[PDB]
């Protein structure tokens, strides 16, 4: 009975952002924040912000010099410029797809969850979304064969850091017979060139992977795959 | 599941209170941290990444 | 008694091996058992680097729960000494440099046992998966400078060595 | 010369009796309470927690109980799915070449120095120019 | 002299080796 063999890559990318919270997870954190405010002690801003306070009202009654320079410099003044430096300061959007909302192959696309390279390929009599794949002489090992692979279709310069050298996956399928083994793999830095090549490479997430592969092979990669 | 170890506090008895700062390192990215003197915003600052002739190269632009 | 059938009902000291009264001698002799299938590798330092102390403790918390769940053999969860760094910042118009903030990161390890490749894998998995917001993951062997690094300098030891060379 | 030999007969025995001493970790800041924060407690008043607000707090604290134990029950799903399909593979391997099952079995001496950051609050803006500043470091010995 | 235990012992299902691996309890109750 022949056999063929290939492996097959699985590149997930870190989430940059975090995660919004769920209303409940709020509600825990504004508790968590009120009983640790009413545990602490003091802090030496707070204490400050008292101490003149109270000196002010005293001083009122009493004009005697008890602090020149530092009248203001606590809270007050001083806060009102922190605040003004705080609204002055821009942060970056969060949203960098809501905008787009066109291209689903942009590695800048999702970042609080992670993402997976797709990769569309029509052959001579099947014509499938396929992740993946590669091909290797039995003088090759596994995972020399996915960063192979990685090195030369995806033609870019991309570091990709191995999690283990066990096979993640394997799947087979007999006409003999044909088994595919996927390993996971983690970006770490990837400088995609010729971003507007006619090789559809699409970055997708759970819910789109689900969309998108339609064979049965395919759709247990999810099995494997962190829902997040 | 980046959510799961965040909703925490400070577990010990005698400590000073604390405010969720945002820091910004040398790259654009923020993060919250509890830290005193509630200052709205900290950034990280360089002066040592580059050598001397990359140095001088951004003193003279500055 | 020992000619009766109920010889040894007592005999409990095979039971529990735990009888070091030693002050505080620690082995620190695992060596990584690499025997190409069964990759039972040696101790492994998981380092969680964070300026959030409260964060830091809470995910060290949930790494050591986790590897208790996952049967997991910690040898240790410990603290590394913090690091406090000094904020000098430029001031306006150039040729000054005035204190901002202090900034104390803190360090906290867990030295497991025992792990596969597999299993590593998964585990690797979860924990970046899991991973808080400014919080740096370090995985590394437990190595004599990793070992070193708790403890304090020798000032003497060093002065002396420097005398005999 | 015999002054220069006992002299480094006595260095010797110097490192020796150095050696036999202990080797104390440093003490950890974290775990000690300075004393500035003894005189902070006596001001602190209290809070008088309502009646409302701890009925709201026990609920929210039933609820968060519940979701976590949801939320451990269907991470233990996760991994326990992650784990039968690595079993899967990794038997479909034996089965298939014993050679690349011994080859696979074995951990790569590339994760040995494993290193990762977690997310951020905000992504990385571009062309972000921090104007100056200079670092030093103030931990006690 | 030795002579057979007259069934089985009360300790004996558990094995000896490799404690670290077997869950103990931590409550005298």
């Amino acid at each position: 009975s022949p056999w063929r063999l290939l492996g097959a890559l699985c590149l997930q990318r870190p989430p940059l952002v975090t995660k919004p919270l769920t209303p409940l997870q709020e509600e825990m954190a504004d508790l968590l924040q009120q009983i640790e405010i009413e545990r602490s002690l003091y802090s030496d801003h707070e204490l400050r912000a008292l101490d003149e306070a109270q000196q002010l009202a005293k001083k009122k009654s009493d004009l005697y010099e008890e602090e020149d320079e530092q009248n203001i410099l606590l809270a007050q003044d001083l806060e009102d410029m922190w605040e003004q430096k705080f609204l002055h300061f821009k942060l970056g959007a969060r949203l960098t797809e809501a905008d787009k909302k066109d291209d689903r192959t942009s590695l800048h696309r999702k970042l609080d969850r992670n993402l997976i390279l797709l990769v569309r390929e029509k052959l001579g009599d099947q014509d499938i979304w396929m992740l993946p794949q590669s091909d290797w002489q039995p003088g090759e090992t596994l995972r020399q064969t996915a960063e192979r692979t990685l090195a030369t279709l995806s033609e870019n310069n991309m570091e990709a850091k191995f999690l283990g050298n066990a096979p993640c996956g394997h799947y087979k399928f007999k006409f003999l017979g044909a088994k595919v083994f996927f390993f996971k793999a983690l970006l770490l830095t990837g400088d995609f060139s010729q971003a507007g090549k006619k090789g559809h490479h699409v970055w997708v997430s759970k819910e789109e992977l689900g969309d998108y592969l339609k064979p049965k092979y395919l759709a247990q990669v999810r099995r494997f795959l962190l829902d997040l | 599941d980046c959510n799961r170890a965040l909703l925490t506090r400070l577990h010990r008895q005698t400590y000073a209170r604390l405010y969720p700062v945002l820091l910004v390192k040398q790259d654009g990215s923020t993060i919250h941290i509890r830290y005193r003197e509630p200052r709205r915003m900290l950034t990280m600052p360089v002066d040592l990444d580059s050598l001397s002739p990359e140095e001088r190269r951004a003193r003279f632009r500055k | 008694y020992r000619s009766k059938p109920t010889h040894g009902i007592g005999r409990y000291k095979h039971l529990v091996k735990a009888q070091e009264p030693k002050k505080k001698k620690g082995k620190v002799e695992v060596r990584p058992i690499n025997l190409g299938t069964d990759y039972e590798y040696g101790v492994l330092n998981i380092h969680l680097i964070a300026y959030d102390m409260a964060l830091a403790e809470s995910y060290a918390q949930y790494v050591h729960n986790l590897c208790n769940h996952l049967a997991i053999k910690v040898e240790e969860s410990y603290a590394m000494p913090t690091k406090t760094m000094e904020v000098l910042q430029l001031q306006e118009q150039g040729s000054k440099m005035f204190l901002d903030a202090v900034l104390t990161t803190h360090e906290r390890v867990v030295q497991i046992s025992g792990l596969s490749a597999t299993f590593a894998e998964i585990f690797l998995e979860i924990i970046h998966s899991n991973l808080p917001e400014g919080v740096k993951l370090s995985v590394r062997e437990h190595t004599e400078e990793d070992f070193k690094g708790r403890f304090k300098a020798r000032p003497e030891l060093e002065e002396l060595l420097a005398k005999l060379n | 010369p015999k002054k220069d030999q006992a002299a480094k007969d006595r260095l010797k025995k110097r490192i020796r009796r150095l050696e036999k001493a202990s080797q104390e970790l440093i003490p950890i800041e974290d775990f000690i309470t300075p004393v500035k924060f003894l005189n902070k407690e006596r001001q602190r008043p209290p809070v008088e927690l309502p009646f409302e607000e701890s009925e709201r707090r026990a609920l929210l604290l039933k609820r968060w109980s519940l979701y976590k134990q949801r939320e451990h029950e269907m991470e233990r799903s996760a991994i326990r799915s992650l784990l039968e399909a690595q079993e899967e593979a990794l038997q479909e391997l034996r089965l298939s070449s014993p050679e690349l099952h011994a080859e696979a079995t074995k951990r790569d001496p590339s994760l040995f120095p494993f290193e990762r950051q977690g997310p951020d609050y905000t992504p990385p803006i571009s062309d972000y120019q921090p104007p100056e500043g200079r670092y030093q470091d103030i931990t006690k010995v | 002299r030795r002579a057979a235990p007259l069934g089985p012992m009360p300790n004996e299902d558990i094995d000896v080796s490799d404690l670290e691996r077997l869950k103990k309890y931590r409550s005298f109750d």
